[PDB]
DNA sequence: ATCAATATCCACCTGCAGATTCTACCAAAAGTGTATTTGGAAACTGCTCCATCAAAAGGCATGTTCAGCGGAATTCCGCTGAACATGCCTTTTGATGGAGCAGTTTCCAAATACACTTTTGGTAGAATCTGCAGGTGGATATTGAT
DNA sequence: ATCAATATCCACCTGCAGATTCTACCAAAAGTGTATTTGGAAACTGCTCCATCAAAAGGCATGTTCAGCGGAATTCCGCTGAACATGCCTTTTGATGGAGCAGTTTCCAAATACACTTTTGGTAGAATCTGCAGGTGGATATTGAT
């Protein structure tokens, strides 16, 4: 008994929509430990990060338009940052990108 | 099939691209929204694993100054406002997002210099 | 229209001047906001007309997605679509 | 043995010697700059909801009959109304001040819509 | 002749296309008599290459918003009326459709 | 007919422009929206209908350029046309909003507060 | 006037009239205003400090030229527009930054 | 350090010169113009032209090359808003 | 009004910079016809969530009164820009080594495709937390009356 | 300068509606491993088209007015804020039918792919040719002084 709850359904169970959320939530446990977030700022930086993401594609998708290239590497990725990006948000973003490039080669 | 294995070792099983890249947000993902958004016939193995830092070094720059406007509003959750305090305030989150509206994030407490009152007198005011 | 058959189903009701709940107090709420002292007379016709054109052009943008779409219901997703391209990304729907 | 028993809304001695009320009121400018901080410090929809969401539907009926919403499209609309409103009429004050004056009037908008390309 | 001196350069441009032998064939068509300097077909190029990338551009987010992987002159049709003005799209949109149906309407 | 055509008198061919019976090349419109990363697939009708699309504003902004030269007495269409018709049209003007055309300058305008005072000349009516 | 300028000898144009006569000469006209070489200079300087040694096509100098100017046309054409809001004529630096707030090159 | 010598000094913005400046003012249609605004003027086109050619540069740079090219400052300019229509593209 | 001065327009002229037109080739498209694959309409349907209807009530809109003080008209003067007379120097025009942009061949490191496994994020719905909205309640600030 | 009057700040208090917390459970990513292809970095280099410079050329730096603009100062009128009475319609809570999103599975009209054939647009010269800039000259509108 109990093995069930007398469903008796016809599929049709979700789709499944993902997000950057579980991600966004260890980003701020790790700078702020004891602060959480509202679902609706959720919302917001969920939409911040897919924005900022759709920029840099976009940028990087240009760039190597213009240059006759049919592959997006690293390099497009960090000129497209370089010309999103202001000033030191673009400093140490490019640091930041380059360091995970070099540590995941160096990995097998 | 079925639970799995009494696994959970510790020594040459996978190793997602995140943490081969000591990153909290997910290569595996970006890598495959870029793939599939259309941007170029190929998308390189760097890519996304170097997209991926930049998105979460972005959300980290982010969260902490929201997380300090949330403090200094002597509250523990951040909410829209925060993040609009928090990126109206710094020039560059600023000028990256200055044509961005966050909904419920109102706007920074700003009264021109001359709409403030004269001390009382007469003269012009 | 599919919508539209009378019988079980009809009789709307008429729509119009609409644009008078966008009330004066309302539009004084908004100057303050927008840090405005003083306010006058004429300006809120003025407001009103200016926030048609805003609605118009987003809507427009955002029910030419949804016919796109061969939906009926206008989507959060439509209207942030329209927001975007009339250059006014909003974050906080489904951005 | 309560007979309104109240300190005072004032104090002390007794100069009530007269026949003086005058009652308080505030200078014009005061209770603006009072409603200035405050709703620059608040976040919530300043148009009131109902009334939003039927100018919504009918401009859109206007475009299209027969049309739905789903509630987060109407409130999605809203909150990039009133954002470029505020906006606008941060502009507008601009406009205003650069001219000398403090009151905001409907020529000020326009020079900054033209201003931003709205009308060029 | 016909010079088979490989020593008068095997150089080889990589060679430019662009829009400037239609541009010209439609200048003809609307106005017979009139020229168009080199410069003023390099602003119309660029006008073509401009409006060629909005409306593509404008169709891939539209096909990419619907889930779908094709751009069909349906797409083409939404993004002209989200881009252009008023009477531009009306006629923009009926040419397109003329084009299609003689194309169709001719195996 | 019935019984006809024995030996040789058809081949096969047609550009597509020539089958949509347009000036602007299809077939190029269609490498380019393969080459543009713009979705896994293109239609067939899409590059016919891009096309003309892209014909029919090149004519529409040729027409009025062609008008601006022959009114200053030219024939040969230069950017400085080109401008005028475009900043003339309202609708032309607004798609090329924000868009500079090189050598063009810019449309004879000077706002009504700075000419001078007092009248003006020439008999503007009289005898 | 004729005064005791270059020997005697008359003629002066009010204040504002060759202004206006300017206005309508170069309203009509699409040359650069800015000397080439000055500019150039400025240009090579400014990339100078973005990456050094650099050359240039001499079409991106142009192009550059052509879009600075454009520019500055078109700024000035909203700081006339805010200096006659304000009742003047004489367009003055508040009335420049006050079209670039509202542009949003803002700050 | 050379290139200008003797006579002649002034750093090479103020070869944007007070006419030509005004002739600039004049295309659009400014009829009056106080002193202060030349310099305010070479400020503004400082600031364009660095947010330009910073943009062209970083094109250029990436292509590998050592030549500022005309698509270069085309492809910056239409990410600065300001598309510019003769130069390719 | 009337002239003197100077800017402006228009009609005509003609050299040459920039079109334009004619071979000649050619490889890079563009078209054709021939499998093979597959997006994405239908069609059928469960299951959100959108439209409506009700009903109560107090937050807020409306319309009014009154008068402070801001907008705008006016006058007036001091100063700051416009106009102007030209020699002087920087820019313009037009050849000329040589830096690289741009062809072209090479060949691997790295991308793609695909078969298979293994790990994960999303979701569901029931708990069970908890910040903090919003309801006080006294400081202490600010404003407006003298 | 007080110093009534009212606004407002800042801490405290504590349910409850959002938030953080699971215990499945799964499909669906995501990571393995192994072939197969190939994009483009690397190297070499020819030939544009840059940077540099001498004469030529013609714009601008300068100083002296003085016209006329901007902005100070003064002055009222009447617009617009503050306050207040009144009462309505928006908000809130909540139930309910059913429109119409949004799964799912059944397919073929249309798209991808390839292979081979046919054509065209781009390039190079080459030799003309041609619209119109810029130069002349006379007339004539415009501006400014009298
Ligand atoms: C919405 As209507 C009444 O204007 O058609
Ligand atoms: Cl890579
Ligand atoms: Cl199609
Ligand atoms: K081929
Ligand atoms: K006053
Ligand atoms: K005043
Ligand atoms: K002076
Ligand atoms: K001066
Ligand atoms: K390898
Ligand atoms: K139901
Ligand atoms: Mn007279
Ligand atoms: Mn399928
Ligand atoms: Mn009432
Ligand atoms: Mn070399
Ligand atoms: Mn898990
Ligand atoms: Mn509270
Ligand atoms: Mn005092
Ligand atoms: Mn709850
Ligand atoms: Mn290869
Ligand atoms: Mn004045
Ligand atoms: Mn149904
Ligand atoms: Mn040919
Ligand atoms: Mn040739
Ligand atoms: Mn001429
Ligand atoms: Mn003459």
């Amino acid at each position: 008994v109990t093995k069930t709850q007398k469903k008796g359904d016809k599929k049709r169970k979700k789709s499944r929509k993902e997000s950057y959320s579980i991600y966004v939530y260890k980003v701020l446990k790790q700078v702020h430990p004891d602060t959480g977030i509202s679902s609706k700022a959720m919302g917001i930086m969920n939409s911040f990060v897919n924005d900022i993401f759709e920029r840099i594609a976009g940028e990087a998708s240009r760039l190597a338009h213009y240059n006759k290239r049919s592959t997006i590497t690293s390099r497009e990725i960090q000129t497209a940052v370089r010309l999103l990006l202001p000033g030191e948000l673009a400093k140490h973003a490019v640091s930041e990108g380059t360091k995970a490039v070099t540590k995941y080669t160096s990995s097998k | 099939s079925g639970r799995g294995k009494q696994g959970g070792k510790a020594r040459a099983k996978a190793k997602s691209r995140s943490s081969r890249a000591g990153l909290q947000f997910p290569v595996g993902r970006v890598h495959r929204l870029l793939r599939k958004g259309n941007y170029a016939e190929r998308v390189g193995a760097g890519a996304p694993v170097y997209l991926a830092a930049v998105l979460e070094y972005l959300t980290a720059e982010i969260l902490e100054l929201a997380g300090n406007a949330a403090r200094d509003n002597k509250k523990t959750r951040i909410i829209p406002r925060h993040l609009q305090l928090a990126i109206r305030n710094d020039e560059e989150l600023n000028k990256l997002l200055g044509k961005v509206t966050i909904a419920q994030g109102g706007v920074l407490p700003n009264i021109q210099a001359v709409l403030l009152p004269k001390k009382t007198d007469s003269h012009k005011a | 229209k599919g919508l539209g058959k009378g019988g079980a189903k009809r009789h709307r009701k008429v729509l119009r001047d609409n644009i008078q709940g966008i009330t004066k107090p309302a539009i004084r709420r908004l100057a303050r906001r927008g840090g405005v002292k003083r306010i006058s007379g004429l300006i809120y016709e003025e407001t009103r007309g200016v926030l048609k054109v805003f609605l118009e052009n987003v809507i427009r943008d955002a029910v030419t997605y949804t016919e796109h779409a061969k939906r009926k219901t206008v989507t959060a997703m439509d209207v942030v679509y329209a927001l975007k391209r009339q250059g006014r990304t909003l974050y906080g729907f489904g951005g | 043995p309560r007979k309104q028993l109240a300190t005072k809304a004032a104090r002390k001695s007794a100069p009530a010697t007269g026949g003086v009320k005058k009652p308080h009121r505030y200078r014009p400018g005061t209770v603006a700059l009072r409603e200035i901080r405050r709703y620059q410090k608040s976040t919530e929809l300043l148009i009131r909801k109902l009334p939003f969401q039927r100018l919504v539907r009918e401009i859109a009926q206007d475009f299209k009959t027969d049309l739905r919403f789903q509630s987060s499209a109407v409130m999605a609309l809203q909150e990039a109304s009133e954002a470029y409103l505020v906006g606008l009429f941060e502009d507008t004050n601009l406009c205003a001040i650069h001219a000398k004056r403090v009151t905001i009037m409907p020529k000020d908008i326009q020079l900054a819509r033209r201003i931003r390309g709205e009308r060029a």
